[PDB]
């Protein structure tokens, strides 16, 4: 039992249709891929503003920041599940993760303030632990794992969120994931610009991976119709 | 280039040169009566508590935040004050202010110990509501507070509410902020009190005053305010032991 | 460990299904070797620019008795011939042609009821790597089509019935499985995002970047 | 020596029997892998709390000629396909679906008249041991059912006829054998005593402790 | 002579000979994925939590307390379960029972892991209210629970609600209490689960059952009950790190 059967997933030796034929030797072509993990470690722009017709344009990536009406108002926010999430399911990381059924590891997030060289402000990037819900106000966000980011001194702030793992089987689409954390941005201070300088400025986000990342049980991609 | 200082969960951005001002040449170290008076230290309490920003405008007298009272409602420090009774703590103010090169002004950041305020009416003392402001800064005043049958704290900016010359407040640990040179101020305050441990709800150890000596000036078109931002970190705080010898 | 290209691009994928009969107009099958027809494997292959690999072809041939009214039937065992025409080789114009006998086309004869037939084809490029993407013209002249290098020619595959078994009609279906081996990949490139249209070009319909959400604070 | 768990929980037990045809409404079989349906094996497995093992599946497929009145028959050899859908994988909605061709579902093609087909499935838990008993809810919310951990998912099993052999009707029965391998068991617990009711829960009808006798001095 | 065992604030009295029953020959030690899965231990959580006493009378079937659920409302353990998500813990039951020399009976103190209870109605599963009892023990029943369209947990004493023979429950870590010899029972339970860490609100690690095999008997004039008393101490409990790598 178990012989004279064709199993798609088997590794046997096959008789060569064309023997006695010298294959061309290999050459040195730059950039040889050894593992898929290396691809998942390149920072990719994240469409945070995928709201309405924003996706069918170029403004989906840029995050709008306005000095007016932002004493303590939230700037942005999204759950922390790469694959299966509108904001991260289409990046390089998310596209590699949509092939495996089980993945665990750490995620790196980089924010780059793209404004004048004369604009100064502060932001309050907060990380909610998996079970805990997204913060209601700026105080709730401060009483946690925050990072006060000053854009006058540093033009780019980097995070390294851990405890990131598969939250569901197959494919699900849901806002506010129960077993996933939330990253939110709050206006600690307003954008202070001199005369003859635009006060409306934009931010951008880049998602990457880390050395401690695992991916098992490869499956089919759900983006093919 | 900037820097990052991670205390516990919190992380804050500061300049490579910070010119820290240690209070009286003393770093806020721990306490150096056996079973009769057991003491237990708390560590996680230490972290960066960022208070609400205040908008500094042309017509702005000043502000004042009581260091024990300000954190009485935020995180572990707010909680510990309700649970334990006696406690001694040290502080690390981080007054930061961001404005362009086309703004001009000057601020005095001073940590005053035992800042006993005066009262509009000489006969009575100020009410705790007009004296203590929680989760919000208290502002000074340009003109004198009208005296009457009230408990309004005297809040004129020049007398400072303590009835002294505001030009002599420099005697206390302080730091100036010239909008054309300095952009921040760091002051480390040791624990200053007659007793080793004191009740934190009945006595304010230190008072933080930020008064602009030179008015903010800008040309029409620039942002019409400057968001001063204050960060407080409790240092070497210990509380009484609730155990049984 | 499961993310190595050997574990990512070595899955038996079905890339062709057809049917040929012992009688009637349809009498043989043909399929130019090309890996761009199945989108599930094409999308995985299109993660890299140049890929060099070897092919293990597995054929599943099953014959069903076509409904008919021919009386007194008693079939014999059916024998099939799968002829693999190497690049630059003669191709049959009909079932009973004289090209099925040529000795340089490695055909394999298989008798119905055994383990499925299987043959392995080595790297057939005259160059050093197959090019998933080509940014040039097939010919120097304007006649040459864009993005179609003549260096990714893997040959063609013809199948037929060696003999008519019974006197009645019989239809035989052949399924082809593609299994790349010894895969080396260079220059990784971004995933498709858009849907596929044809098999010969990268032409597509412009689509959004991602799926939408209620708000930016949601 | 015969009491080692390797000699106590490694017996080929029949856990499923069904029938599918080449014509008509019934055209394929399906069976979510779960070991709680056969009570003889369930009762042995329920001697321990957490058990970690590997599975050897053996399928016995036999086809009988359904009574009919179709004249002029001459069948060919039947070929079957058993597709094992791994946890979190696409499942067919019909016989001639496009899910039977997916490459990540390891299907096995077997031609009638040979040794029975057999494939081995490794430990598929994302955790460190399957839990015979669970004292929690499937989901944090009230919606989650009690005592049903989503960590004992062993996948599903679909079978079909690759081709219709003859013109007449044929019914094929498939028997599945379960053989655990490399069995490790932890935390032994008492035997069932009560009879089994459903396959999804431990619900039972209260029963006596033992069988009676005439007297205490008997 | 007696003894005193001080864990944190709590202090409990025990006999010189306690005949402790370590669960499976394993002491509940700590855990032996770097930055990807940070873990933080909690110590103060360990202490003696004394649950409400239960009166053992002649007509008393038995009781059952879910070890994670019972402390879900008491002190730090109740709090930590709400704050942190994943947590692994070990226990130390201290079932003590005080009755005179003129009382007679016998009890089985057994710690059952993954005690999945049955339901009166075969079609559905028991409701969490009839399954989980917080700050109060759940009792067994003498006669079978009437089946119908309800979610009542099967609670007959002989089947034990798990549908087994109550005489075979000895396979699990247990201890008998003969009112003429033994007066207490100590059982140390290690952490038994498929996963290193689990959610504590969605899964009960261990179940504590106390069933009297021999009915309490006394002559008219003695106290008509016997106050069984249970003490639980969480041991080597650790929770997930809420920091940022």
């Amino acid at each position: 039992p178990g012989s004279c059967q064709f199993l798609t997933s088997d590794d046997f030796q096959s008789p060569s249709a064309m023997p006695q034929y010298d294959v061309t030797p290999e050459m040195r072509i730059p950039g040889e891929v050894k593992n898929l993990m290396e691809i998942a470690e390149v920072d990719s722009v994240v469409p945070v503003q995928n709201v309405g017709e924003k996706v069918n344009s170029m403004e989906a990536y840029q995050i709008p920041v306005r000095s007016n009406e932002g004493s303590g108002t939230q700037v942005f926010g999204f759950p922390l599940q790469p694959g299966y999430s509108s904001v991260f399911s289409r990046t390089l990381l998310g596209e590699i993760l949509n092939y495996y059924t089980h993945w665990s590891g750490s995620i790196k997030l980089t924010f780059m303030f793209c404004g004048s060289a004369m604009a100064t402000g502060k932001f309050l990037l907060a990380y909610s632990p998996p079970g805990a819900g997204a913060p209601t106000k700026r105080v709730d966000a401060m009483l946690g794992t925050h990072v006060v980011w000053d854009v006058g001194l540093q033009s780019s702030c980097v995070l390294c969120i851990p405890w990131i793992s598969q939250t569901h089987y197959r494919y699900v689409t849901s806002d506010e994931y129960t077993a996933g954390g939330f990253i939110t941005c709050w206006y600690q201070t307003n954008i202070v610009v001199p005369a003859d300088a635009q006060s409306s400025c934009y931010i951008m986000c880049f998602v990457s991976a880390c050395n401690d990342f695992s991916v098992r049980l490869l499956k089919d991609t759900p983006f093919i119709s | 280039r900037a820097r990052s200082i991670t205390l516990g969960n919190s992380t804050i951005t500061t300049q490579e040169c910070a010119n820290v001002v240690v209070g009286y040449g003393v770093w806020p170290d721990y306490l150096k009566t056996a079973e009769d008076q057991p003491t237990q230290p708390d560590v996680a309490t230490c972290r960066f508590y960022t208070l609400d920003s205040v908008q500094w405008q042309k017509t702005s007298p000043g502000w004042w935040w009581k260091l024990p009272d300000a954190l009485s409602n935020l995180g572990l420090f707010g909680q510990n004050m309700q649970y334990h009774y006696l406690g001694r703590t040290g502080y690390t103010v981080h007054v930061q202010c961001n404005a362009s090169k086309f703004h001009q002004g000057c601020l005095l950041v001073v940590c005053v110990p035992e800042a006993e305020m005066g009262c509009a009416t000489l006969d009575n003392t100020p009410s705790s509501a007009e004296l203590l402001g929680g989760d919000s800064a208290k502002e000074f005043a340009d003109k004198p507070v009208a005296s009457g049958s009230n408990k309004l704290v005297q809040r004129v900016v020049y007398n400072a509410g303590m009835g002294v010359g505001v030009g002599n407040l420099t005697i206390f640990p302080h730091q100036w902020i010239n909008l054309r040179t300095n952009n921040s101020a760091t002051i480390v305050m040791p624990y200053t009190n007659s007793v080793p441990m004191d009740n934190m709800f009945r006595h304010n150890n230190v008072t933080l005053m930020v008064i602009p000596f030179v008015p903010l000036d800008y040309c029409p078109g620039s942002t019409t305010y400057v968001p001063i931002t204050v960060t407080i970190a409790p240092m070497c705080a210990e509380y009484n032991g609730l155990r049984l010898a | 460990s499961e993310s190595t290209i050997e574990n990512f691009l070595c899955r038996s994928a079905c890339v062709y299904f057809t049917e040929y009969e012992n009688s009637g107009a349809k009498r043989y099958a043909e399929w130019v070797l090309t890996p761009r027809q199945a989108a599930q494997l094409r999308r995985k292959l299109e993660f890299f620019t140049y890929v060099r690999f070897d092919l293990e072809l597995t054929f599943v041939i099953t014959s069903t008795q076509q409904p008919s009214t021919t009386q007194n039937q008693d079939a014999q065992i059916l024998t099939h011939q799968i002829m693999y025409v190497p690049p630059g080789g003669p191709v049959p114009d009909k079932v009973d042609s004289y090209v099925w006998q040529t000795s340089t086309n490695p055909s394999v004869f298989w008798t119905e009821g055994n383990a499925p037939p299987r043959m392995s084809i080595p790297f057939l490029s005259i160059g050093n790597a197959y090019s998933n993407f080509y940014d040039g013209w097939s010919e120097f002249s304007r006649n040459g089509v864009y993005g179609i290098n003549t260096l990714n020619n893997m040959g063609t595959l013809y199948a037929r019935h060696v003999n008519a078994g019974s006197t009645g009609p019989i239809k035989s279906t052949i399924r082809i499985y593609f299994k790349p081996k010894h895969v080396k990949a260079w220059i990784p490139r971004p995933p498709r995002l858009c849907q596929y249209e044809k098999a010969k070009n990268v032409n597509f319909q412009p689509s959004g970047v991602t799926t939408t959400r209620q708000s930016i604070t949601t």
